[PDB]
Formats: structure tokens, C-alpha cells, sequence
RNA sequence: AAAGGUGAAAAGAACCCCGGGAGGGGAGUGAAAGAGAACCUGAAACCGUGGACUUACAAGCAGUCAUGGCACCUUAUGCG
RNA sequence: GCGAGAGCUAACUUCCGUAGCCGAGAGGGAAACAACCCAGACCAUCAGCUAAGGUCCCUAAAUGAUCGCUCAGUGGUUAA
RNA sequence: GUAGGGGAGCGUUCAGUCCGCGGAGAAGCCAUACCGGAAGGAGUGGUGGAGCCGACUGAAGUGCGGAUGCCGGCAUGAGUAACGAUAAAAGAAGUGAGAAUCUUCUUCGCCGUAAGGACAAGGGUUCCUGGGGAAGGGUCGUCCGCCCAGGGAAAGUCGG
């Protein structure tokens, strides 16, 4: 069955609107607390977005401008963070499994830079 | 002794290691499910296991294990670093019945079971 | 769909009330034959 | 349509059904720093220690 | 004056439920199934009294048949030559002799055969 | 419609303990708290903890009746 | 079962007659089986003889005795 | 031995009467291997807390497994089905004993002749402030249209 991704019991338009707001904050604040899954969903998409931003050219900034809608944040990853990330080939994120919770009873996680 | 009345006069009941969650809003069988892991285990163990059992009835159950340990150490002058779960069980409370409407005209008695959760702590030594 | 009971204050009272229930013989009769059964609820006037 | 059960079931079977519902016990360990108890591969919840510190005390 | 059951029924009932033990499921615990189970149990008691009288007789028999055959005799022939020499032994006893008392059974055999020919 | 009962008397439980609580464990009152306010007895169905003897090649109205095993000994060491 | 009628010398058929049985009948036998063959259970017995029906093992009791038949598994399902 | 007729009795209450017991403990309940031909009835042990056994006689709402019986309780089905529109949610911040659900923030998604706004009929304090969390909430709740307390409604011209 070589397929690949998560449907995360949302549609497909949703799926995107999510990992775009989630990338938006992970970039907006170094780490986030969120479901372990939705995290292992947010890892390689933020990561790839790092590799777009890591480039300088105006293009890369409109390329980012598509997924990450807020200027301040764009500007942050473009100007501030991505450059900082120069000499490192990958692994711009990491994942931590905390524990449970009351209502849903689901495992939980911190995903950080 | 002679009379039952005389025994009543003389002795009094002391409850060693025992405490009771009365009238707790949770179904017996559920809560038993947590509690089946506590039983007969190093009482602190029970405090730990009950931090990582992810069921809802973890917490009222733990609450009653501190009560027991409490009552066992204080009220009964026991030995913390050798205290354990001699007994553990739960039985039914007065179950809490209310109506739910259903398809067409029909109705329904839906029962919100209560629980009498109860643990007895004790001293465990081999010789 | 739409239901039997669509309240109407003026209807309610002009239909079941007390001036109404006394206006007729069989309503006097309803009255005292209620009173005897110790109704607090004498009449929709008493709502 | 509308299948129901034929006969009331016994205490005996019924409790043979339950034969598995038995909860599995969190397999736990003690957490090199703060010293409460951590779940393997997760953060030791008291201090916040995965190897240095993360979530805070 | 009115007279509730008050007590009597619980009495009757317990009587049954105390007869009623060892019984598997509901049988040992609910009245109706209990008393019931016991109706049939009645049937089985009566018949099986006379019955065991049969069964034991069978048992004694097969043991004797054995005995006879252990030398060269048939049951029927042994027992018949033990009717012939008039040796009016119960057969329960004959089993006993046969299985717990060897050389005695031996002699009783030699006897039956003698009286047979 | 279903609805009744602490105690002799409120002497209705100051006060310490685990908990936000609920609830309980002491204490103290009482004769008794084996009456503590879900407060007289507390049957049965029904749910559980512990213990004895048992049960994973077996076919069953669940009993009967015969024998062996194991266990127990207050109308009870034999007809158990 | 024996007598007859209606039937198709069909029926777990129906309508009379007649004997027994079940109904209101347990017990043994016919594998199983209200009716059939033996037989009418006042209780007890770890006592004996028989009935119908049986006696290689299941399953009590002669793998009996002598004069034979069939070789077809007839026995263990029908006819011109 | 079925329908049926006959014979002798067991238990329940109320009643007359006698024997008589009971806070060193009544009835009722619980256990058991004793007795009687049976309905039944005794011994002892544990319960209970204030009434009761026995004999004789009288009178009955006088003995329940059934009636798809009536009332009530608790089981099965089952930790199953479902949690009430497929308009959709994320991260941070805060509070608390406890938060996926309550309060801020920044976004996202849906309605937009409505899923906005104003009336009438009906409802009746559901409005506002401060508080609470048993139960109502289809989960959770620190929250609420639920609980508590206190406030709020003003007409010569609107409406009668
Ligand atoms: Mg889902
Ligand atoms: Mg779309
Ligand atoms: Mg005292
Ligand atoms: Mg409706
Ligand atoms: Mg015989
Ligand atoms: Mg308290
Ligand atoms: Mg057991
Ligand atoms: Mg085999
Ligand atoms: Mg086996
Ligand atoms: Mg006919
Ligand atoms: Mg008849
Ligand atoms: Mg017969
Ligand atoms: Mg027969
Ligand atoms: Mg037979
Ligand atoms: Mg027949
Ligand atoms: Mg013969
Ligand atoms: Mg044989
Ligand atoms: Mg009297
Ligand atoms: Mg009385
Ligand atoms: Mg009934
Ligand atoms: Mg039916
Ligand atoms: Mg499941
Ligand atoms: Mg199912
Ligand atoms: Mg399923
Ligand atoms: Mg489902
Ligand atoms: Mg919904
Ligand atoms: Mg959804
Ligand atoms: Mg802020
Ligand atoms: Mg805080
Ligand atoms: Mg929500
Ligand atoms: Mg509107
Ligand atoms: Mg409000
Ligand atoms: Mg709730
Ligand atoms: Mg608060």
C-alpha cells in the first residue's frame, strides 16, 4: 500500500488550513503544545517551509507568503530564523511526548526548533 | 464476657487501614477496572500506577488511597515504609435514574450508577 | 409538523374561565363538583 | 428484521466475556532527576527532565 | 380480620432453597427453578432407589463371571453347579469371596464343577 | 401518585486527620454511634472481596444414584 | 387385532361394531418410540426365582450342545 | 391414578381463656448434620431492641410459580447503539484543587432576504451585578437559559 500522509478526520481544505496555522505558530513561537499526531503532521511541512525560506530571493518569500499568511511571521522566518539555520541540513524540528489529559484522554506533545 | 450489652460497653470498633468513598458518581465496574491494579501492591506503587492509569476513576480511587494511608499512619500508628493494599473493592451505590426521550413517543430509564470505593491498607512483612 | 396546542390567552380565558363557566348551568355544576374534589385548580381563571 | 437475544445470558458466560477487559498496568520507571516517576520515552512530569529540562517544574 | 402471608411464604421457600444447594446456576438460587429442579429430582430419587438395587446386582454378577472364567468356568455354569450342590450363597457374598478371597473361590469352583458332572 | 420510624433525652458529634468537596478514620456523648442525621429491624433477586475444593479432548433439562479424591468437625467422628 | 360400510381391499383416513390398551399406567422389552409384547409401582433392603425379551464387545446372561441350510452380507426393507 | 366424592389433619392472623417468658433480652431475620407419616415443629449458636411462645375454644381478607397477572426492586442485552445535521478548527495567554470544553489574544472556517436587526403571540425573572457547582448540560466543566442573593422595568403625546 505505498500511500503517504494523514487524513486527520478533516476534509482536505481543512487539512491545509490547519498545517498552515500550525506552521504559522511553530514559526511564531519556537515550540507548541499539541496532539502527538498533529505534531508528526506538522514536522516535515514546517521543515520543507524552512527550506523554501532558506534562499533569500524574492521568490522564496512569495513561496512562503502563500502558506504562512502573516507578514510579521513570514518576515521572521525569512530574515530572522532561516538564515540562522544556514549550516544545518535538516532537522529544524524535534518532538517530545508529554502525557495524557482529562476529556479526550489523548497522548500530547511539544514540537520545537 | 457475659452480655452482648457488656461487650458493647467495653470494646468499640476500630477500623485499621480502612477508608470509604461513599456515594461517588461513577459506575462500579468502571471503577473496579482501575482498582484491580492497585490491589495487594506496595501502596506507594498504588500512588504511582494511579498517576498513569488514564481512566477517569483513577482520581477518586487515589484520593481514597491517601485517606487510607492517612488514617493508617495517624489514627492507627502504622509504618509508611511497609504499608500496603491489604484490601480493595467497590460496590454499588444508590443508582441515579433519569428519563431520555427516544424515537417517536417512547421513553427511557437511564441509570447513573454510583460507587462505594473502599480500600484497606496494611503492614506487609514476610517473617 | 405544527401542533394541537397553540396558546391564546383571550381564547383560554373566554373559553374555560369563571365568568364563562358560571354563564351556563352545567358549568355551575362543573364548578361545585370540582370544589367538592378539593381542587386548588378551580378554573383556568385561577392559573 | 430486529434481532434481539433469545434467552437472558448467565452470570457464567457473561463473566467469561469480561475475561479480557482487564486493564494493563502502566509499566513505569523512576526519573533520574526530580524523582517522581516517568513513562518511557516521555517527560518526567515533576521537574521537566528529558535529559536537561523542558516543560517547567 | 385480614391475614397477610407475612411469614409463611418465606418459610416454605427457604425450605426448598436449603434442599436446593450444590445446584448449578439459578437452580440453587431462584425458588421456582429450585422447587422445579426438585420435582424432577424426585422422579430420579424414587426410580434410582430400586434401580441401584438392580445395578449392584449387575456388578456382583460380572465379578463372579470373571472369577469362574479365571479358572475355566462360565458364570452360568459355576452358579448352576452352586445351585446343584445346593450351596445357597447370596451372589453379593460370592463376589466378595471371588475378589477378596482367592483359594476359597477356588474350592467353591471345584465344588460347582463336581456337582455339575 | 409513592410518601412513616436517630435516642430515654440532641446530650445532633467542639476538636485532630486524607479531600476543593463529597465521603470517610479517630475523638467525645450514650448503655448502645453493632442509633450519626441517606439515622428501627434490614429478607430475596442483584453486584462484589477473600477462602476451600475444582475446572482448558469436552456433547450438557444440568438432576439423580454409586464409588474414589480432597476438606472440615458447636444438633458434628459416622448413617457424617 | 377381528368384523363390515363410504375410499383406491390408499392414509397417523373416516363412520359403526367388538376385545384389549393409552386416556387416568410408572416398571422391564421392542436402539429411540401414548397404543405393541411381559406387567398393574403401600414404604425400606448393597437379598432370591421368573415373564416378555435376551446371552461375541458396547451391555446383565452359553463365542452352548447335536442334525442341518444359505455364501448372497441374504440376514439388514417390494412385485409381475 | 385425571376430572370427582369421601376421611384425618399441618400453618396464618384476629379473639375468649389458662400455663407462662422477656433489657442477664421479645418478635422478626441468619446459619445447621435433630424430630414428626406430611403438611410441620423443636435444640443451640449469631442478629436484634420491646414485646411474645405454648394448650383449648371461637371467627376468617387463611397458605400462590404461573393468570402476555398488579406494585417494586434488581439482573440480561453491554461497557454494546447512540452523544441530535460533514458551518472546522489552531496556537499562545490566563484562571483553578482540577481545563480539548470557561476568560482574554491572534488567526482560520460558516450565515449574510440570514444563521442579521426590529415587533407581535406565547413564556415569566430566564435580563443586569456578585456569587455558587448537588443535580439539569447527551462528555467536561472553574461555565450556563441551571442554584443562591441583590438590583433592573418609569410616558398627558407610543399601545390598550
Ligand atoms: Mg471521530
Ligand atoms: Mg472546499
Ligand atoms: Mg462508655
Ligand atoms: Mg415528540
Ligand atoms: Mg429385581
Ligand atoms: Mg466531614
Ligand atoms: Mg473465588
Ligand atoms: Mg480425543
Ligand atoms: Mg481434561
Ligand atoms: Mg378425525
Ligand atoms: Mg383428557
Ligand atoms: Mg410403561
Ligand atoms: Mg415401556
Ligand atoms: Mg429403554
Ligand atoms: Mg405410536
Ligand atoms: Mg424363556
Ligand atoms: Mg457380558
Ligand atoms: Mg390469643
Ligand atoms: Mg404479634
Ligand atoms: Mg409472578
Ligand atoms: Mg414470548
Ligand atoms: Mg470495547
Ligand atoms: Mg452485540
Ligand atoms: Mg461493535
Ligand atoms: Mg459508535
Ligand atoms: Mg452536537
Ligand atoms: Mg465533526
Ligand atoms: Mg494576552
Ligand atoms: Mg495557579
Ligand atoms: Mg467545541
Ligand atoms: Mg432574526
Ligand atoms: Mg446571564
Ligand atoms: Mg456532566
Ligand atoms: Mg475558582
Amino acid at each position: 500500500h505505498g500511500k503517504a500522509g494523514r487524513k486527520l478526520n478533516r476534509n482536505s481544505s481543512a487539512r491545509v488550513a490547519l498545517a498552515r496555522a500550525q506552521a504559522t505558530a511553530l514559526l511564531r513561537e519556537g515550540r507548541i503544545q499539541t496532539t502527538l499526531t498533529k505534531a508528526k503532521e506538522l514536522r516535515p511541512f514546517v521543515e520543507q517551509l524552512i527550506t523554501t525560506a532558506k534562499g533569500g530571493d524574492l521568490h522564496s518569500r512569495r513561496l512562503v507568503a502563500q502558506d504562512i499568511h502573516d507578514k510579521d511571521v513570514v518576515r521572521k522566518v525569512m530574515d530572522e530564523v532561516a538564515p540562522k539555520y544556514a549550516e544545518r541540513p535538516g532537522g529544524y524540528t524535534r518532538i517530545l511526548r508529554v502525557g495524557t489529559r482529562r476529556g479526550d484522554g489523548v497522548t500530547m506533545a511539544l514540537i520545537e526548533l | 464476657f457475659r452480655n452482648k450489652k457488656q461487650r458493647k460497653q467495653q470494646v468499640k470498633l476500630r477500623k485499621p487501614g480502612f477508608a470509604v468513598a461513599k456515594y461517588v458518581r461513577m459506575s462500579p465496574r468502571k471503577v473496579r477496572l482501575v482498582v484491580d491494579v492497585i490491589r495487594g501492591k506496595s501502596v506507594q506503587d498504588a500512588e504511582d500506577l494511579l498517576r498513569f492509569i488514564p481512566r477517569s476513576a483513577s482520581e477518586p480511587v487515589a484520593k481514597v488511597l491517601n485517606s487510607a494511608k492517612a488514617n493508617a499512619l495517624h489514627n492507627d500508628e502504622m509504618l509508611e515504609d511497609r504499608l500496603f493494599v491489604k484490601e480493595a473493592y467497590v460496590d454499588a451505590g444508590p443508582t441515579l435514574k433519569r428519563l431520555i426521550p427516544r424515537a417517536r413517543g417512547s421513553a427511557n430509564i437511564i441509570k447513573k450508577r454510583t460507587s462505594h470505593i473502599t480500600i484497606i491498607v496494611a503492614e506487609k512483612g514476610n517473617k | 409538523m405544527k401542533r394541537t396546542y397553540q396558546p391564546n390567552n383571550r381564547k383560554r380565558a373566554k373559553t374555560h374561565g369563571f365568568r364563562a363557566r358560571m354563564k351556563t348551568k352545567s358549568g355551575r355544576n362543573i364548578l361545585a363538583r370540582r370544589r367538592a374534589k378539593g381542587r386548588h385548580q378551580l378554573t383556568v381563571s385561577d392559573e | 428484521k430486529h434481532p434481539v437475544p433469545k434467552k437472558k445470558t448467565s452470570k457464567s458466560k457473561r463473566d467469561m466475556r469480561r475475561s479480557h477487559h482487564a486493564l494493563t498496568a502502566p509499566n513505569l520507571t523512576e526519573c533520574p532527576q526530580c524523582h517522581g516517576k516517568k513513562l518511557s520515552h516521555h517527560i518526567c512530569p515533576n521537574c521537566g527532565y528529558y535529559d536537561g529540562r523542558q516543560v517547567l517544574a | 380480620p385480614r391475614a397477610k402471608t407475612g411469614i409463611v411464604r418465606r418459610r416454605r421457600h427457604k425450605k426448598v432453597l436449603k434442599r436446593a444447594k450444590g445446584f448449578w446456576g439459578s437452580r440453587s438460587k431462584q425458588y421456582r427453578n429450585a422447587f422445579q429442579t426438585l420435582l424432577n429430582a424426585a422422579t430420579y430419587e424414587y426410580r434410582d432407589r430400586r434401580n441401584k438395587k438392580r445395578d449392584f446386582r449387575r456388578l456382583w454378577i460380572q465379578r463372579i463371571n470373571a472369577g469362574a472364567r479365571l479358572h475355566g468356568m462360565n458364570y452360568s455354569t459355576f452358579i448352576n453347579g452352586l445351585k446343584r450342590a445346593n450351596i445357597d450363597l447370596n451372589r453379593k457374598v460370592l463376589a466378595d469371596i471371588a475378589a477378596r478371597e482367592p483359594e476359597a473361590f477356588k474350592a467353591l469352583v471345584d465344588a460347582s464343577r463336581n456337582a455339575r458332572q
